């Protein structure tokens, strides 16, 4: 069961 | 603040549960920070030098869902509560503070940016603290200097009564 990248995070 | 954020959601559940199980996620990876879901949790990672950063207790010892199926971790340290896979092409690679500064953001799973005051080699306390509700998914989250370098990322929040004070973060030098 592998981890699952559901979003991302943009930095400023 | 000085570090601003914000989130951008690249899938939901059948997305999620389909991936998990199958190991390949063809989508296109952006970002300094990737927001993780297992079967059971939520958590952070951070990308610093190429690797992609996260707390233990979060994916155990899992593969991360990728481009050519599902990635190893290239570091499990238990103890330290870290682990680490090559990050997948597209993150946006951050770098280790060296100012040696106390005053910290906390970036959380919902892009917050909230001040922390350095404690410790490992902690760090809230100038305002917040619910413990706010801070939960957010394990892995990075702790900036105001340069935007890395000190850290977000092990677990120091909570009386549902109120969160303080934060345990794995120091960058750990990483
Ligand atoms: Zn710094």
């Amino acid at each position: 069961g592998s981890v699952v990248i559901v979003g991302r995070i943009i930095l400023s | 603040a000085p570090i601003t954020a914000y989130s951008q959601q690249t899938r939901g559940l059948l997305g999620c549960i389909i991936t998990s199980l199958t190991g390949r996620d063809k989508n296109q990876v952006d970002g300094e920070v990737q927001v993780l879901s297992t079967a059971t949790q939520s958590f952070l990672a951070t990308c610093v030098n190429g690797v992609c950063w996260t707390v233990y207790h979060g994916a155990g010892s899992k593969t991360l869902a990728g481009p050519k199926g599902p990635i190893t971790q290239m570091y499990t340290n238990v103890d330290q509560d870290l682990v680490g896979w090559p990050a997948p092409p597209g993150a946006r690679s951050m770098t280790p503070c060296t100012c040696g500064s106390s005053d910290l953001y906390l970036v959380t799973r919902h892009a917050d940016v909230i001040p922390v005051r350095r404690r410790g080699d490992s902690r760090g306390s809230l100038l305002s603290p917040r619910p413990v509700s706010y801070l939960k998914g957010s394990s892995g989250g990075p702790l900036l200097c105001p340069s935007g370098h890395v000190v850290g990322i977000f092990r677990a929040a120091v909570c009386t009564r549902g109120v969160a004070k303080a934060v345990d973060f794995i120091p960058v030098e750990s990483m």
